[PDB]
């Protein structure tokens, strides 16, 4: 089962925020981080393509998200508005989709 | 379970392979698990459904939900009424829509796309080539009345009217009826045609000689600027002061006390 | 009548579903309601007729007529030798054709529609957009090797060799060689590239420098008839009477005894 | 031998016809003498061959040998992944590639073809017109990122970033960034855009006025020539040597001597 | 079944002649109309289309007939020229198509 | 079956060489002669088209080698370089192939 894990649950007010991914199907076709429990078009953070190994971002980017090729996150400079709930998409390569949920919150 | 060959739970449908169901009216489901649930519909393939009247569904994973929809190849989708998606894993959700290729949306009236990544959101519009996708389409083609040919191309909502021809060309809100020529060209205008950028300019060449006259609203080439030929001879004569030789020989228009005190 | 799963009436045929009858050798007829009557020839799906060699019939309604013809979809017509009609309403009339999309027709010899109502009757000629259709064609293409992209255009027949990227553009008789640009557009003469028309004028811009000399047939901007760099001075000196100066600070070509009167 | 309705050699499979054989879990081989050999794979017509994963022949003599692969009508052949043959004669050998149309080939991976008769071996590229094919193809498109519209056009390898909207335009090995357009057109060198040949030369029409500036890359009328408006006064005084009149009416910078002897 | 009426079957050298169409089905798509018997592509007067509401006239056109959005036709300043037969054609939502004909003389 | 005859078989070193071919199908799309024992892309003389009625010279093509309509190669002033085998591919109205082998030798 796809799993993700936040990397520390708890953070400070200007440290840096690290969420992985367990359990990858392999024979992807790309991934999307989105704000929320929702996959929605305009709450979209970064999106990855495999066939031409590209990242780039979405509409609700503000600077400080970075994607990694391991469908991993990384988010610097965290506020008191970036707290609560994430979610991932992933697309194979037969088209169908998954999805993960993620959380954190800042103290 | 075994293959079954016998009639279905509509009035004269037909039902052909493993765990298939017609409860349509004169309708067909030949295959492996398909469902045809309408008047007049057929499912052929692998799992395939078919909702609505006179729609065909043919290949593997396909829906055909529109009237008079049709959906064949690998996971397409139809539907509103007259929408076809031929390909692998096309979807059309406009009436009167055509989608061809790989991982073409249409969701515009009278709109089609052809290639591979493109969204077509606007009417009466058109798109030829490659964009991206990677969960999310990132160039769409947004206005009314407009056609894109190339690759990674983008017109925003509210500028209507435009033709792009070429590869990463985006224009803003705003503009109409402007013409983008070339690779890495920019458009910030309307009624303007584009050959270039602010950092690279190309040049225009074998072009024939226009007309030089009062009214003449054609390009000039480089021999005409050389020569001079058909200009107005009064009007740079008087916006240039010039001493005309004839009035320099026979002196006229002097100011006599003036060359008496120097000579 | 109930389905029925047995041999037809010709060699090695096979006829499956309701009232099919399959004619000739080696056909299948798979549905309800079919028919294949040549050598080789495939109708599957809903009242579906194959009367070519080597012709197959997919979905509804659809008819194949020619040798070695394709109908796929909704009411699709393949009439000649290589031709195929793919989506909603289409037909193809003339030999090597294609007509893709909702109802297109194609009835030139090596020539190609995609889209939506419009009639291509030119050989060698392409079309690629929307047009209109009421009970008869509004919009077609009757030149040869021409091509048309956009929505509501036309060109008529005995002008060749044309070519439209644009909207609401109609090319008359004896025009031959021209190419226009844009949306509202006009040409009226060949040999000519058209960017506007006679109400609405548009400017070319991001130009590079064309070169001035005796036979140069390049485009020139703004800057090169601002400064006026590289231009025959002999040619503008005796065109325009100009008195040099260093002719002038020395006296030369005088007539003296005028000079004389006078002072 | 007579045709048999039954189950196949694997797992939830179905043989419909005279001669067939499904040997992987859940095929489907309907018609005359078809083979499905593959997992979810189905072959609909007469001696159709599906070898890939999730692949699908519909017609008649096509193979589908790539995984998520589509070849639907008259001898069309598929071979990657996520490729697409439709109509006659149409083979596909690039991953996400797309043949449409008579006799089409596409080896590059996200390319297009359609119409008649041409060859993409190019990586993003698109064709859509008409060739030439007697054995062997003599019109190819090989470059990266270009396109061509038109009939019997031709790009290099090494040619990449073009595009070409006519017929009879054959781009050269070392040219980039270059844009042709009209019948029998030439093109020469990189960053530029060609409307005409070194022996028919065409005219730009309807143009709207530029900027006579320092830094101004617009084209310039006619109009504008004849006139003579917003140029540098001083640049062309002194580039052609003018004697100023309010110069000339009042004796200034003159060579007192020599107007002493002559006079 | 389609039915055209005339009104009136005799009229004058210039009054009106109005053409009405009772049961007309629905679900239609576009209209069209000819002189003559036949359906023929020179000889067309007018046709409308419903999806973009537009109205064009055929090459057979003089400048005195208008149609109205409920296949009907009116026909001003009557010449000597204008009496005999024409035909209606009636293109359904299923692309399958109608027929009718109409008449009247002048005197 | 299709064949092909060199004429004459031993040939001089300025003369002429006429390869004919007997057993021609009907119903045909073309024509294309090779240089060698198998189709290569590379090694193409000449082509012809009955469609459009067009001969097209190949890559391998020196100025001397002219097709006649009826699969027919004329050969002009050959040298020592141009004996040995040469293949023909036939092109049919359903899209298969045909092929015939010739040979000649000059001394």
């Amino acid at each position: 089962q796809l799993t993700t894990e936040s990397m520390p649950f708890n953070v400070a007010e200007g440290k840096e925020v690290l969420l992985l991914v367990h359990n990858l199907p392999q024979q992807l076709f790309g991934y999307s981080w989105y704000k929320g429990e929702r996959v929605d078009g305009n709450r979209q953070i970064v999106g990855y393509a495999i066939g031409t190994q590209q990242a780039t971002p979405g509409p609700a980017n503000s600077g400080r998200e970075t994607i990694y090729p391991n469908a991993s996150l990384l988010i610097q400079n965290v506020t008191q508005n970036d707290t609560g709930f994430y979610t991932l998409q992933v697309i194979k390569s037969d088209l169908v989709n998954e999805e993960a949920t993620g959380q954190f919150h800042v103290y | 379970s075994a293959p079954v060959f016998q009639a279905g739970t509509g009035t004269d449908s037909t039902v052909a392979g493993v765990n298939n169901e017609a409860n349509g009216e004169k309708s067909s489901a030949f295959g492996y698990e398909n469902k045809a649930k309408e008047k007049l519909s057929s499912a052929f393939g692998y799992k395939n459904i078919a909702n609505g009247i006179e729609g065909s569904a043919f290949g593997i994973s396909n829906l055909a939900k529109g009237q008079y929809s049709s959906a064949f190849g690998f996971r397409n989708v139809a539907n509103k009424r007259h929408s076809s998606a031929f390909g692998s894993g096309n979807e059309a959700n406009g009436e009167q829509s055509s989608a061809f290729g790989f991982k073409n949306t249409v969701s515009g009236f009278n709109s089609s796309a052809f290639g591979s990544q493109y969204e077509v959101t606007g009417n009466f519009s058109g798109a030829f080539g490659m964009g991206e996708f990677n969960g999310q389409y990132q160039y769409k083609n947004e206005g009314n009345n407009s056609y894109m040919i190339g690759n990674k191309n983008k017109i925003a909502s509210g500028s209507n009217d435009n033709f792009i021809l070429g590869n990463n060309v985006h224009i803003g809100g705003g503009i109409n009826n402007s013409v983008a020529l070339g690779n890495n060209s920019t458009v910030s205008a309307s009624n303007t045609v584009s050959v270039g950028s602010s950092t690279l300019k190309r040049k225009i060449v074998n072009v024939g000689d226009g007309a030089i006259s009062a009214n003449s609203s054609d390009a000039v080439t480089g021999r005409q600027l050389y020569s001079g030929n058909g200009i107005d001879t009064a009007a740079w004569q008087n916006k240039l002061n010039v001493t005309r030789k004839n009035d320099y020989k026979d002196a006229n228009d002097i100011d006599v006390n003036k060359w008496k005190a120097k000579l």
